[PDB]
């Protein structure tokens, strides 16, 4: 939230409205997205998503910032997105900036195979498990697609919001969090107590990265992939991974 | 670097299994595969200078789409995971 | 129908010549599986000239090659290729001369119209080709003794 005295955003700070009020976009992906569109050289305009946040498909029909891709009211989406063959499917995506994907997040007490079954059922355990991810998600679509057990158990572990998740396992009532590997690898540095890790290396299944929205077969495409692999040719990524993504702690192990 | 330079691949791994020299500096995938080959030698740190692999297609060749298509296809079945999992073997280091 | 190139590069491909006129062996992964093979002509240091030598290759892109070929309408003839090297832009100096030496310089010249193999994707190349999404993707490293 800006500055009421000063009315308007300061800083790294780049404007974006949300249909209800204007707020103020600042991060990671705001300074790679101004990066990219300084090396391209266009304007641009940014806002925020009202419908159904990360693009889900529901029924029939598409939800989220896919949805305003789609209907053309969005011509590029950024943000923390991650990559599905659908969604490649139907709009071409850039290339990944970063490596991520699905991860655990749990309390120094487990999984050494990581696939052992003791997630697939947790009946087999005397003791009820716990392990629950947010909604709506990439992760709990792919789920679905692959693996229905777990779906349709964890849909009771399911949470709000990542800090509400967070608040799940952090107090105790749950075991474990799943959630995107790069948020968690993140959240793993930064804690209020270094209570929390990721999950072995925090090597992750359904290795993937953060990618970038686009219409179809026409649009700059290339040029945009090309600006990307600057960004890191010149090594800025590092410096912004330095000063962004890592945490605190994980330094201690 | 330069200096003291190896002509083929199994000359390289062999010094530092010699001992010959006491480090050498190759890409991951052709490594780590030794390194569980052997587990008498060791891969260290952070693979830098990342670059991922994928198929060559000329850009007027219309299959590429459905490759690359079909290669998503194939990560989120996990498919990509088994077949390293196989031809990794992994068998035994630490 | 598809040529596709490879190259000699252990963990993703294996080369054996095939025994006699016999094709391939029935050898079984640590899962227990039997593992699946491919005929391929290339280079051959064996014999003191070099020859394009019919042999069996086997591997994790074959398979993948494979996957695709029950997924794709296509079929499939692989033979690797003559240099040793994957490709690099080399020599003569006037206008810009030749073309990149190896596999890479066989897919632009249409010997293979495909290219599997384990190779890194990079700007340099990439104006020229179109690439493949990764099926993997890994980096420089060192090893040295435990």
């Amino acid at each position: 939230d800006v500055d009421p005295l000063s009315g308007t955003c300061m800083r790294n700070t780049v404007p974006c409205r949300k249909q209800i009020i204007k707020r103020c976009c600042k991060g990671f992906c705001i300074d790679i997205l101004k990066k990219i569109a300084k090396t391209v050289k266009f304007t641009y305009d940014l806002y925020l998503v009202t419908n159904g946040k990360h693009g889900k498909k529901i029924n029939g029909v598409w939800n989220g910032m896919i949805g305003e891709v789609v209907t053309k009211r969005a011509y590029m989406a950024v943000g923390s997105l991650t990559i599905n063959e659908e969604r490649s499917e139907v709009v071409d995506f850039s290339v990944p900036f970063i490596e991520t994907g699905i991860s655990v997040m749990v309390s120094r007490s487990q999984v050494s195979g990581l696939s052992d079954k003791k997630f697939q059922r947790p009946n087999d355990f005397s003791p009820a498990f716990r392990f629950g991810t947010v909604p709506n998600g990439s992760t709990e679509r792919n789920i679905r697609n692959n693996y229905l057990e777990m779906h349709s158990y964890m849909v009771k572990f399911n949470q709000r919001s990542v800090q509400d998740a967070l608040l799940s396992l952090k107090s105790g009532k749950l075991d474990a969090f799943i959630y995107d590997a790069a948020v968690l690898n993140y959240m793993a540095g930064r804690d209020e107590g270094c209570k929390l890790v990721t999950i072995g290396s925090g090597k992750v299944f359904a290795t993937t990265g953060y990618g970038i929205a686009i219409q179809k077969d026409s649009g700059w495409k290339r040029q945009v992939d090309l600006a990307i692999l600057q960004l890191f040719g010149d090594g800025e990524m590092e410096e912004l991974e330095a000063l962004w993504l890592t945490g605190i702690c994980h330094n201690e192990k | 670097m330069e200096k003291h330079n190896y002509e083929s691949a199994a000359e390289a791994i062999q010094a530092v299994r010699d001992n010959k020299l006491h480090a050498f500096i190759w890409d991951s995938a052709v490594l780590e595969f030794e390194a569980s080959q052997k587990c008498d030698l060791v891969t260290t740190g952070e693979l830098f200078f990342r670059s991922g692999f994928g198929i060559g297609m000329r850009k007027d060749s219309p299959w590429k789409q459905e490759v690359s298509l079909n290669i998503l296809k194939s990560h989120e079945n996990g498919f990509m995971e088994e077949l390293d999992k196989t031809w990794v073997r992994y068998q035994e280091c630490d | 129908r598809l040529k596709i190139v490879t190259i000699h590069q252990e963990p993703f491909v294996y080369v054996r010549p095939t025994t006699s006129d016999g094709t391939c062996r029935e050898e079984y992964t640590i899962n227990g599986d039997p593992i699946k093979k491919v005929i391929c002509n290339g280079p051959d240091e064996t014999i003191p000239g070099r020859p394009t030598v019919p042999q069996c290759c086997y591997g994790f892109c074959v398979d993948l090659l494979i996957k695709l070929a029950r997924e794709m309408d296509f079929t499939y003839e692989v033979h690797l290729v003559a240099d040793g090297k994957f490709g690099t832009q080399e020599r003569v100096n006037n206008s810009n001369a030749a073309a990149w030496n190896g596999m890479m310089g066989e897919l632009l010249s249409g010997q293979a119209d495909m290219i599997v193999a384990p190779l890194t994707i990079n700007n340099e190349r990439a104006q020229y080709i179109e690439f493949s999404k990764p099926f993997k993707y890994q980096g420089l490293t060192i090893l040295v003794k435990k």
